[PDB]
């Protein structure tokens, strides 16, 4: 269960591009590295569905090829927001494992082991710095199988240092549509 | 403004 980044574009084509809404740029893989002028998180996708926080995105449209992609859902108190995926985007699957052994896939590509220990919590194998987390929410909580989870959220650390992990249950994005 | 794609994570 490897992973490797990719970089698609510089932040001047970042800025153009949330200006015009139009992004004609190849799209590959489940994971994308989303940013605004001012933040940078991750978005997955799972069944054709371009899934991130609320708290990065708002209720911002999404740069496609056929120009803005508007917000198929939105769920604030989920901190949950959904786009139709844009063409060439590679989608992850539900996972029906029910194992407890996770997986968070990071903005710099580091699968970190995670220890299920609840609906929307799993524990950290290896405690990591707040800031080893920053900009990853968005991101992916995979099964040993390599289907979704859920979608990272929140850290739950303790004065600087991230102990577990709190994500969007897949049942509450199936819940959703 | 928008949200842009910026970069790629391809998963094994
Ligand atoms: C270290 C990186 C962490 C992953 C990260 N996340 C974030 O930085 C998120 C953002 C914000 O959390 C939320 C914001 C909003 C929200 C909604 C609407 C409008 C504005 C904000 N909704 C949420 C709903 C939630 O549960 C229902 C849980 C968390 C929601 C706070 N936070 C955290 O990670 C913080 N952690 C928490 O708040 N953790 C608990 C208490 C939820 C377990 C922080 C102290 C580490 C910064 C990021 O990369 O952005
Ligand atoms: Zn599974």
């Amino acid at each position: 269960i490897t992973a490797y980044s990719q970089q698609t574009r510089g932040l001047l084509g970042c800025i153009i591009t949330s200006l015009t809404g139009r992004d004609k740029n190849q799209v590959e893989g489940e994971v994308q590295v989303v940013s605004t002028a001012t933040q940078s998180f991750l978005a997955t996708c799972v069944n054709g569905v371009c899934w991130t926080v609320y708290h990065g995105a708002g209720s911002k449209t999404l740069a496609g090829p056929k120009g803005p992609i508007t917000q198929m859902y939105t769920n604030v108190d989920q901190d949950l927001v959904g786009w139709q995926a844009p063409p060439g985007a590679r989608s992850l699957t539900p996972c029906t494992c029910g194992s407890s052994d996770l997986y968070l896939v990071t903005r710099h590509a580091d699968v970190i082991p995670v220890r299920r220990r609840g609906d929307s919590r799993g524990s950290l194998l290896s405690p990591r710095p707040v800031s080893y987390l920053k900009g990853s929410s968005g991101g992916p909580l995979l099964c040993p199988s390599g289907h979704a989870v859920g979608i990272f959220r929140a850290a739950v650390c303790t004065r600087g240092v991230a102990k577990a992990v709190d994500f969007v249950p897949v049942e509450s994005m199936e819940t959703t549509m | 403004g928008s949200v842009v794609i910026v970069g790629r994570i391809i998963l094994s």
